[PDB]
């Protein structure tokens, strides 16, 4: 192979490894930030459904 | 939290009807038939408000 291929296969090669490091820094802080605060779609646990609560009127008035 | 607001017990003063439930019992068809009006605007208040406070009058 020629230098001109290999070197620009290694800055192909090197963008890549590159683009997944940078991703690799980015899902750890934000796994911390949904961890911590909890207003992410991830670390959420479930919370009782409301729809399961009954509206109907009841045998007596206070409820 | 704050103070339960109560009626004064001037507020809750009204004729009783005191009689036993057998008098209630064997009045109560007819009751129903002629005080439904102000017995059924009682009872929409309660389930509505909640509240007994608030149906007083």
């Amino acid at each position: 192979d020629g230098p001109e291929k290999n070197y620009e296969r290694t800055m192909a090669i090197l963008q890549i490894e590159a683009e997944k490091a940078e991703l690799r820094l980015k899902e750890l802080e934000v796994r911390r930030l949904m961890r911590a605060r909890g207003d992410g779609p991830w670390f959420h646990y479930p919370t009782i459904d409301k729809e399961l609560i009954d509206h109907s009127p009841k045998a007596t008035p206070d409820n | 939290p704050g103070i339960v607001e109560l009626p004064s017990l001037e507020d809750l003063k009204v004729q009783e009807v005191k009689v036993s439930s057998s008098v209630l019992k064997a009045a109560a068809h007819h009751y129903g038939a002629q005080c439904d009006k102000p017995n059924k605007e009682f009872m929409l208040c309660r389930w509505e408000e909640k509240d007994p406070r608030r149906c007083l009058e």
